Order: structure tokens, then sequence, then C-alpha cells
RNA sequence: CCGAGCCUGGUGAUAGCUGGUUGUCCAAGAUAGAAUCUUAGUUCAACUUUAAAUUUGCCCACAGAACCCAAAUCCCCUU
RNA sequence: GCCUGUUUACCAAAAACAUCACCUCUAGCAUCACCAGUAUUAGAGGCACCGCCU
RNA sequence: UUAAUUUAUUAAUGCAAACAACCUGCAUUAAAAAUUUCGGUUGGGGCGACCUCGGAGCAGAACCCAACCUCCGAGCAGUACAUGCUAAGACUUCACCAGUCAAAGCGAACCUCAAUUGAUCCA
């Protein structure tokens, strides 16, 4: 039971992982863009 | 038990004679309401930092006043240079102002006659000292 | 045996004579909390940080000074307010939003008045503060910050990393060195249009507060005694380095007439005799009047200006003297 | 150590040795590297890998440990799934 | 009653042998003082009417102080033993 | 100064590793290799281990 | 024979300190450091001794060992 | 150092210790000391007779 | 003794226990004491300084060595988040402890420089 709970939790996290990584990288890039926009003023 | 422990603090931990304790109770009844620990701190403030001996602490009703006022005025004078704690020999470069001149007098009289400073500066110092006490605690 | 108490004894026995009735107020101000100013990082989101500080109810003493003077922004609380600025935090641009530094420490740089594109020297100023203010100013023709202490050089480097962008610091715009200012006259002469000489001093407030490495400790008696000679040598080196017609500002974090006015006068005399170079002390009385509303000044000063620490404005102590090298 | 106990007259074992070292029947003593659990955040990966290893002891160290432990710890132990069963004996050793 | 416990475990003595104690086995820690336990109640069977407790032959949980100081000494109550319970049961069923 | 913080795998595994970040800086989210999942995954700062 | 009496016992107290440590004869046998409440001591190393296994040990020809800007040393085939 | 006295038996007899006098602190009290006593009392201690000026 | 550790003992109080006091248990506060210690270098004394690590005088040229001394610095910071796992063979501060470099391989992509530190036990 514990083994399958761990496996299914890992499966759900992995399923969410690509979208989460894409969102995180997009957030970093947009923060960088906002910094450049502030520099432009 | 409250009365007995107040008296025992005044006698054993403050080394006030029996007659001195009776006179303290007669002149400053608020000491009874005042909690232990705070009273000892007030007495030791008078004794060590201010260099006031038991006869003077009793003659001038020092325990009547509040610790906040005592610390405010005394530390203000000390940092101004007017007051100076007696050395190991019990001597000071300049005679210290009288306890009556510090505590008994009103705020304006204390600031003019003794401190010779401005009420604005005194208020700033009071706020600063309150903040310092809060940080220390 | 507290070196703090030693410093108190010395400061009493000297400054009481020096200032008469002002010594009690100066003493209480020095022994009380120090009022801090927030110099907004011009490289960071300066406008946003200034708005946040104004919401925190501070005001730009530099801005109000420039208002009646007829590029720096440091916010300070009103007279009598003891409020503390919130600790500075990194901004969006990866640099700290503002620097918490003594407001009076900014006056030397403001008096130096860096013209657009001036080559600048900081002979021994490496505690941060004035150096960062100079960087935020328009000294785009390079700034040479020298100190004799690698520890303070490392601290300066860390603050520059935190505040000044690497793009600004990469070029020769900033040159940080761990050398001796006295040798600096020989190393470079008639080079810098603007020079700031913040000599080591008694640092009255720090000596009174910090026990560690207190200048008034017994073990450092020789250094304390020779301090005037070292300060004169450093100021002479800075005056030698500055270009003819160039401006220097000698700054000291102490009340000592000996360490401020006699130091500047001895530097002038030594430079005019040994090296035959004339220097004229500029008039900072207009500066005093302009900045009086925020800082309390010792009216009885011969050469230079002296911000004295008051309770209503615990920004001192800070002596600064402006000197133009006529020859 | 105690060369003759007061109750049995036997030689005693320093249990501090048992709690720290493994003896291979061949005569080698294995140990962990000191500080392998300390402040790993400031240690490089190579240093951590070096610290995480099981290490043999000197000849003099092994002699000291043999003296400090009794014969019971120097016997053949046929444990079921001992990870060190292969290491309990030497092979192709010349002198 | 004060209940104590050895700090140091005593080695097993055997079956017929007696444990051999030493200086360290005389060191104790107080596990519990029974006098500080919460009060319980004593079961009694009343023999005479008593105010605010009962009338006669009814089991009553009374404070131990009351049971041992007034009721039992004065005979107003008897212990709730099986024999007394049986006897008062016959009394009730005969009444 | 800097603080040592425990970045925890967001892949659901109990994997964790310690990093250093400025106290004043915002909490940390970081791609890191997860040996259990055998893949780079996000890690999020959970708690401050110590201050250094 | 008192800054803590005397006697007995624990007690053969402990002492990194002082002193002592008894037949004959032969043989090998000398200054490198490190840690240590450690420098009056000890543990490791080095050196020394004994026994055993094996094969290379020493001396050393060329060649070779850094820029910043003497004497020699290491390494080393032969012998 | 007030005095007469006391002291390191066995290297110090003193300016040291005590001492009347004065001063400080503590205690409102019975059947074993204090005491078969009771604040002009008892205990703890300082100093050193007395006498003066402030 | 304002050195460390204790309150075993007395005196108080507080809470339980028991029916105000006494006694017992547990706490707190004092008095009284009890056990134990008083590191190293710097002719002594005072005030100081120093004790670990890195660099120079400094071995002229493999390594190591000039202690005491003259000094100058470090008790980090920055980047990165594969700064992951493994593994031949080597170096090593003259011991050990510890500290270094690293082929190949798996898996990925296609550290920095003087010192910047601390064992066991135990949490
Ligand atoms: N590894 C490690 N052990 C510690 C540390 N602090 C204390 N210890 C352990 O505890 C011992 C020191 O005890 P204490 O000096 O009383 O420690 P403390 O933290 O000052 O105080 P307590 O918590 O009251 O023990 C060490 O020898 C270790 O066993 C620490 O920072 N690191
Ligand atoms: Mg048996
Ligand atoms: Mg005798
Ligand atoms: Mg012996
Ligand atoms: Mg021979
Ligand atoms: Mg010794
Ligand atoms: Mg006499
Ligand atoms: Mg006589
Ligand atoms: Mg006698
Ligand atoms: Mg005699
Ligand atoms: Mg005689
Ligand atoms: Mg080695």
């Amino acid at each position: 039971q514990k083994r399958r709970e761990r496996e299914q939790h890992i499966a759900e996290c992995m399923a969410k992982m690509p979208q989460m990584i894409v969102n995180w990288q997009q957030q970093q890039r947009e923060n960088w863009e906002k910094a450049q926009a502030d520099k432009e003023r | 038990q409250d009365i007995n422990d107040t008296v025992r603090l005044l006698k054993e931990k403050c080394l006030f004679t029996v007659q001195q304790v009776t006179k303290i109770l007669h002149s400053c009844p608020s000491v009874l309401r005042e909690d232990l620990g705070q009273l000892e701190y007030k007495f030791q403030y008078a004794y060590f930092r201010m260099g006031i001996k038991h006869p003077d602490i009793v003659k001038s009703e020092y325990l009547q006043y509040s610790l906040t006022k005592i610390k405010q005025r005394h530390i203000y004078l000390e940092r101004l240079g007017r007051y100076q704690t007696p050395d190991k020999k019990g001597q000071t470069q300049i005679p210290n102002p009288l306890l009556k001149d510090i505590l008994r007098v009103s705020e304006a009289e204390f600031l003019a006659r003794t401190a010779c400073t401005s009420v604005e500066e005194f208020q700033v110092f009071k706020k600063l000292l309150a903040r310092e006490e809060e940080e220390s605690e | 045996f507290p070196a703090v108490r030693l410093a108190l004894q010395n400061f009493d026995m000297t400054y009481s004579v020096q200032f008469g009735d002002l010594w009690p107020s100066i003493r209480v101000s020095l022994l009380s909390e120090q009022k801090y100013g927030a110099l907004v990082n011009n490289f960071a989101a300066w406008d946003h940080v200034s708005a946040k500080l104004e919401q925190l109810s501070a005001k730009d003493f530099v801005n109000e000074a420039i208002s009646h003077w007829e590029n720096l922004r440091c916010f300070t609380f009103d007279r009598g307010d003891i409020s503390r600025f919130p600790p500075a935090r990194p901004g969006s641009l990866g640099v700290m939003e503002y620097y918490l530094m003594d407001a009076a420490s900014l006056l030397p740089v403001l008096a130096l008045g860096l013209q657009p594109g001036d080559i600048v020297l900081d002979l021994c100023a490496a505690p941060g503060g004035k150096t960062l203010a100079l960087l935020q100013t328009g000294c785009c023709r390079n700034l040479a910050a020298n100190d004799l202490s690698p520890s303070r050089i490392a601290r300066l480097q860390k603050i520059l990393h935190s505040y000044v962008p690497e793009e600004i610091r990469d070029g020769n715009q900033v040159r940080v060195t761990s050398w001796d200012g006295r040798k600096w006259g020989e190393l470079e002469g008639d080079t810098y249009d603007r020079v700031l000489v913040d000599v080591p001093c008694t640092t009255d407030r720090h000596s009174l507060h910090e026990e560690e490495n207190n200048i008034f400790k017994r073990s450092r008696k020789k250094e304390r005694q020779i301090l005037p000679v070292l300060q004169v040598q450093l100021l002479a080196a800075g005056l030698l380095a500055t270009k003819p017609g160039g401006h220097v500002v000698y700054s000291t974090c102490s009340l000592s007439h000996l360490q401020n006015e006699y130091v500047v006068q001895g530097a002038i005399e030594l430079l005019a005799n040994q090296y035959s170079i004339q220097v004229q002390v500029e008039d900072l009385t207009h500066f005093r009047r302009v900045f009086m509303d925020t800082f309390c000044f010792f009216s009885s000063c011969q050469v230079g200006e002296l911000v004295i620490p008051n309770l209503m404005a615990n920004f001192g102590p800070m002596y600064f003297c402006k000197m133009r090298r006529l020859t | 150590l105690t060369y003759f106990s007061a109750r049995k007259g036997k030689r005693k074992t320093v249990k501090a040795v048992i709690d720290r070292f493994l003896r291979l029947h061949c005569g080698l003593w294995v140990r962990r590297k000191a500080g392998y659990k300390k402040k790993l955040w400031k240690k490089t990966p190579a240093r951590k890998k070096r610290l995480r290893e099981f290490v043999f002891c000197n000849k003099t160290q092994s002699k000291l440990l043999d003296k400090m432990t009794t014969s019971f710890w120097k016997r053949r132990n046929w444990y079921v799934d001992d990870p060190y069963q292969k290491y309990h004996d030497r092979t192709n050793l010349k002198v | 009653t004060v209940i104590v416990e050895r700090w140091w475990k005593v080695p097993l003595a055997g079956e017929g042998r007696k444990p051999r104690l030493h200086r360290r086995h005389r060191v104790y820690k107080l596990v519990e003082d029974t006098k500080h336990r919460p009060k319980e109640n004593l079961e009694l069977i009343l023999t005479q009417s008593v105010e605010n407790v009962g009338v006669r032959g009814d089991l009553v949980s009374v404070k131990k102080s009351l049971g041992r100081n007034r009721l039992l000494p004065q005979g107003l109550a008897v212990y709730a033993s099986p024999e007394n319970k049986k006897l008062f049961e016959e009394e009730k069923l005969l009444r | 100064k800097n603080i040592l913080v425990r970045m925890v795998s967001e892949a659901g595994t109990g994997f964790c590793f310690n990093t250093k970040r400025n106290r004043l800086r915002e909490k940390l989210t970081l791609l890191h290799y997860d040996p259990v999942v055998k893949q780079r995954v996000l890690f999020v700062e959970k708690k401050k281990i110590r201050s250094l």
C-alpha cells in the first residue's frame, strides 16, 4: 500500500512537472523582461 | 504573605533597617501594591547606578515614584553629563543633583533648573529610551 | 576596563572645553540612537523605492535642499522622529533598493558636487556610504577607491556587488585598490578633478558604542597619538593628486578641532611649503544654510563645516572641508 | 583496558572499539571517515564521496584494535547475508 | 506512599540467587507520590439514616475522609463487603 | 548574510538538498536533478536550516 | 611536631618526581618530526633489535627538474 | 596607644587585642544557655576614656 | 569570592496530603555550607599581546627545514543548482586523524582563489 501510494504520488507529480517547469521558466523570463522595461523607463 | 514578602524584600534583599522599613511603608504605601522584582530593581537602580544610600533613599521618597520616570530623568541627566555614578571610593568629579531636584520637581522644572535642555529633546529621549527598553526586554 | 568609558572620558575632557554649553546636548545625542537615512539606489528602481519611502513618511533632504539651492536621493524622517527605515531588500533588478547610511555622511559628496563626467579619487574612504553615493553620482570618467585595509576593501567590494551593477563596475569606471594613500601623491599627481579624503579618525560615535577595535583602547595609544600626522599626510597626498584647479573634500567622523581644522590647515601649510602648491579653502556657508533645516551645524567653525549630532537630528558627527587647488 | 577482570580474571573488550570498527577475519579493520556526517553543505562532492567510504586501518592501528578487543570478536561468523562475507578473506596476496 | 525507581538497572540475579546491589543501585528517582493521586471514593452500606447520603442498606460512594472519620467509627455505615451486601439483600427482600 | 535552506523535490519524492541564499532574497525555486526520479525537476525552499 | 589533634583502618593511598633495581660471557645498537592542560610525561612517526620472505639496494653517465628577474640538491645506465 | 590589663607556651609583648565611654543593628519574650532575666533588658558588632569646635 | 556544580542540611513561604497548627511529598527563595579547579608563551609586576589557517624575510637551485621574531591577511563572499553517481591510479604539511588530484564508466549538457575553518560523543 505504501509502495503504490508513493508510486502514484510520484506519477501525479511527474504528470504536473512539465507544465510547472514551463510556467516557472516563463515567470523567470517575464521577470527579466519587466526588469528590462523598468531600465528602459 | 504579600505584606510579609514585601517587608522581607525591603529588609533582607534591600538591607533596610526595621525603622527604615517602617518609615518606607508610612511614606510610600504604593510600595505594597508594587510587585516584587520591580521594587528590587528600583531600589538597586537608586543604590548602584545612582549611588544613593539607604538613609537618602528613605529620607527622599524615592520608592514613591515610578521606575519609568526614574529611568527617564536619571538616564537623561547621565547622558547629558549632569549626573555621574559614584566610583568605587564613592567620589564624583561634580556633585550630583539632589533626588528632590530630579524626581520631586515637575518635568519643566527638572528640565530647566537641572537638565537645562528643551522639552522637545526630552520627548525624543523618552521615546528613544522606551524603544531601547522594549528591545532589551 | 571599557575602552568605551575611556573614549567618554577623553571626549568629555576635550569637547566640553571645545563646545561649552553644547557639549551636554552633543553627548546625549552621541550616546543615544543614531538617525539613519535611506539613500535610494539610483541603479535600481529609484522612483519606485522613493515612492515607497515617501509612503513610509520620509522625505528627500537632498531634494528639499536643491529646492532652495538657488543627482542623489536620500530620504530621512522629520525632525524629532525616531522611526527606523525598514531593512533594505534586493529589488527586481537584482540590486539592493536602498542603502541605510548616516545622512550627514552624504554631505561631503554633495559638497564635492561631482560635475558630469569627472575623474574621481577616494583616497581612503572605504567604509561604504560616500563611495556608493559617488558611484550613484555621474562620475563616469572613472573613480579610484583606495584603502589600506583589505577587510574594508572586501566590504566595499561586497556592497558594490550588491548595489552597483556589474555592467557599470566592469570597465575602468571603478578601480578598487588596497594601497596606501600617502604613497598616492607619488603614484599619481595632478590627475583627479575631484578627490574625497576620508582619513581614519576617532570616529566618535563608533568609539563610544562599539567596544571592539576601539581607537581609544590602550593598546592602540600610539596610533591614536599619531593620528593627526597620518591624517595630514593623507590629505597632502590627496591634494598632490588633485589636478590644478581640482576640488578636494577632507572629511572626518569626529568633533575634534585638532583632527579637523588643524589637520586641514597643517595640510595646506605643508603642501604650500614642501611642495610649493597653493590651495584655497572654499566657502561652504551657503551649504550650511541650505542644509541647516535637516542638520544642526556648529556655527563656531573657522575652516570647513561641522554637522554636530543633536537629539532632534542624530545625524552627526561629520566635519567636511572643501579645498580647491588654485595652483 | 582491563587485562584481568575482578570477577572472572578474563581480559575485557573496549566496547568503544566495537561500536566504531569492523574486523574482517583476515585481520583487517574497517572504519568510517571522521566527519562524514558533519557540515556537508560546505564540502565538495569529491570530498563527500571520499568521506562516505569505508576505509582500512594501519598495521599499528589494527594491532592496537586487536589488543583492545578479545578473541570472541576475531572468530569466524557465518552470518546469513553479510555484505562483508567476500571481504572476510584475502586472495592473491603475496607476503 | 513514595514510589521510587533505580536510575541504574540491576543485572539479573538468576532464579534462586539474590541480586547484588552496589552504590549506584541506591540512587533513585521518584516515579510517583501516591498522596498526590486524585481522590477516590469508598463504597459503604448505610445502617442508619444519615443526612444527604442515604437512609439504610443503600450502597453509597462517600469521601474516604467521611467514611473513615464519621460513618464507620460511629456505626452509621458498614463496609460494602460481599457478606454485608448479601445480608442487606436478604433484609430488603424480606421487607 | 546568507542562510542555508532545504530545497525539497517537487516531484513528490522525499529528496532534498541544501543550498545557500541571501536572507533578504525571495524564497527559492530551482531546477535540480532528482536521483530517485532520474530527471531534472523543480525544488522549492521548505525551511531555513541555519543562518550563516 | 595544629592554616585543622592523635591512633587505628581504607592502605602496599597516589606520586608523569627523587632514589634504588643483585651471576659470567659474546653480539647488533645514537638525535626527524607531529599531537598533546603539552614541552620533568605519553601516543604515533623516525631510528634501533630479532626472526622470516623475496629481489634488487647503495655508488651513479648522458638526458632532465621556472619564470617572476654560490656550494650544491633530486633523478639516474654502467661500474 | 587614653589608662590597669591580654597576645604569637618554644625567635615578634608591640603602635596589635581588650578596655571603661560612645555609636550601630536585632529581639515584645517563660521552665536546660540567653534567664529562673524582660527595652534603664538581652544578644551581634564598630570604635576607643574623658573634653571640645563644627 | 560576582570561579564551576549543588541544596543533601536549616529558615521561610506556595501547592498537594490531613482535617488552624503538627507531620509528610513536591516546588521556590535565602542562609549556611559542601566537592572541585584555577590552561600555555611573553626575566618578574601592571596593562597588554598571542594560541588555528594563508603569504613574505626563508633556504638562493627536488622536498622539508630560520623556532623566537618583523610583518600583511582569513574565519568569507560570488556564481551555479549534474556544485549528480561512480571509479583505475596517484599526491599528502614529515605519524595518525584529516586534506588533495583524477583517467575510464553511468547520467547530463553540447566552480573561484591564498587561508575563508572544528573530530568523537551528544542533541
Ligand atoms: N557538534 C556539536 N555538538 C555540540 C555543540 N554544542 C554543544 N554540543 C554538544 O554538547 C557539548 C557541550 O555542552 P554545553 O557546553 O553544555 O553546550 P551548550 O549548547 O552551550 O549548552 P547545553 O545545551 O546546556 O548543553 C559538546 O561537547 C557536544 O557533545 C555544537 O555546536 N556542535
Ligand atoms: Mg546461571
Ligand atoms: Mg601535638
Ligand atoms: Mg608507590
Ligand atoms: Mg659491538
Ligand atoms: Mg610531566
Ligand atoms: Mg597600651
Ligand atoms: Mg601594661
Ligand atoms: Mg586569655
Ligand atoms: Mg614567642
Ligand atoms: Mg619575647
Ligand atoms: Mg604523509
